[PDB]
C-alpha cells in the first residue's frame, strides 16, 4: 500500500541510476575517443 | 430433498410449559407441509395440502403470497416486531388453531386437525437425532469457515511479506 | 457456568433402537457429573461425584488423568479412531456399566446407578430446548464467520488489484 | 501469482541493468584515464 508506493519510488530511482550511469559512460567514451584521436595524431 | 424447522411455542391452555412444533416441507410451504406438535411425551401429526392453503387465503380474502408469508412467520419462528401469534390445541379433539393478534382484535390465521401418533417415542428420538445431526453439521461448517478465515489471512500476510522483502532487496541495490 | 454433551449410544441390551446419553458437569468432568439416559419415553438419571471418580481410577489401578480422559472418550462422544466403548443398562437394577474394548481384551471402565425419573417428558423438553438454544448460537457464529470471510476475501481482491495497477505504473 | 512474479522479474531486470550500466561507466572512465595518463606523460616529456 504505502509499501507499493515505496517500491515504485525505489524502482523509479534505480531506472534513474542506470540512466545516469549510461550518460557518464557516453561522456567518458567521447573523451576517450578524443584523447585517442589526439594521441594518434 | 426436503426441509424442516423445529420451533418452540406456548399453547394458550398450557402456558407454563414449552411445546415443540416440527414443520417439514419440500421446496416451499405453499406446496404443503407436515406439522407435528410434541410435549416431549406424546406427538400429534397432521398434513396440510397446497389446496387447503389456497382455500384459506381465499376465505380470508388475503393475497396468496401474503398468507404464505404469515404461515412462515407463525409456524417457522419468523415473527417480526408487529407479528404476535397465539397457539391453541385441544388434546381431546386434536384441533389446532392459531390467531394473529392486533391492537384490539385477533383473526384466525390457520387451523389443523393433528392426530395422535402411535410411535411417539420414535418421533421424539428422530427429532433429537435431527437436532444432533444439525449440530454436527453446524460445527463442521464453523470449522470450515474458520479455516477459510485462516487461509485468507495467510494469503494477505504472504502479499505483505512479498512487498517487505522486495523493498528490502531494492534498498540493497 | 455449566456444560453438557448429548450423544447417541447403543445399549447391548436394547440394540434395535438408539438411546441418548446426556452428561453435564460444572468446570471439568473430574469434579463430578450428572448422567441421563433416555429412549424418548422414559429417562434414568444418576450423579457421579469427584471422590467416586477418583476411587474408580484407584480400584482399577489406572492413573487419574488417564481415567478422566477415558470418561471423556466414552461418555462425551470423544473417542478417536482406535477406541471402542460398549454400553449396558439393566432396567431391573438401574445399573449402567460400560467397557473399553481392546483388540484381545475388554475391561469395565465404569458403572453407576441411574434411577428412573418421574417426569421424563420434562427432562426431554429441557434437553430439546438446550439443542435449540445451541443451534441459535451456532447459527449466529456461522453468520459472523461468513461475514469475516467475505470481508477478508474483499481485502485480498483489492490488494491483488493494487498489485496489477502497480505493475502497470512500473511499466509506464 | 502473475503480478507478484512480474514485480520480482522487474526488480531483477533493474538490478542487472543498473549493475551493467555502472560496469560500462567504470570501464569507460578507466580507459579514458589510461589514455589521459599517457598524454599527461607525453606532454611532461616535452616540457623543457
Amino acid at each position: 500500500g504505502a509499501s507499493m508506493d515505496a517500491i515504485k519510488k525505489k524502482m523509479q530511482m534505480l531506472k534513474l541510476d542506470k540512466e545516469n550511469a549510461l550518460d557518464r559512460a557516453e561522456q567518458a567514451e567521447a573523451d576517450k575517443d578524443f584523447y585517442f584521436g589526439k594521441l594518434r595524431n | 430433498s426436503g426441509e424442516r424447522k423445529i420451533s418452540r411455542i406456548h399453547l394458550v391452555s398450557e402456558p407454563s410449559i414449552t411445546h415443540f412444533l416440527q414443520v417439514s416441507w419440500e421446496k416451499t410451504l405453499e406446496s404443503g407441509f407436515v406439522i407435528t406438535l410434541t410435549d416431549g411425551h406424546s406427538a400429534w401429526t397432521g398434513t396440510v395440502s397446497e389446496s387447503e392453503i389456497s382455500q384459506e387465503a381465499d376465505d380470508m380474502a388475503m393475497e396468496k403470497g401474503k398468507y404464505v408469508g404469515e404461515l412462515r412467520k407463525a409456524l417457522l419462528s419468523g415473527a417480526g416486531p408487529a407479528d404476535v401469534y397465539t397457539f391453541n390445541f385441544s388434546k381431546e379433539s386434536c384441533y389446532f388453531f392459531f390467531e394473529k393478534n392486533l391492537k384490539d382484535v385477533s383473526f384466525r390465521l390457520g387451523s389443523f386437525n393433528l392426530e395422535k401418533v402411535e410411535n411417539p417415542a420414535e418421533v421424539i428420538r428422530e427429532l433429537i437425532c435431527y437436532c444432533l445431526d444439525t449440530t454436527a453439521k453446524n460445527e463442521k461448517s464453523i470449522d470450515d469457515l474458520e479455516e477459510k478465515v485462516a487461509h485468507a489471512k495467510e494469503e494477505n500476510l504472504n502479499m505483505h511479506q512479498m512487498l517487505d522483502q522486495t523493498l528490502l532487496e531494492l534498498n540493497n541495490m
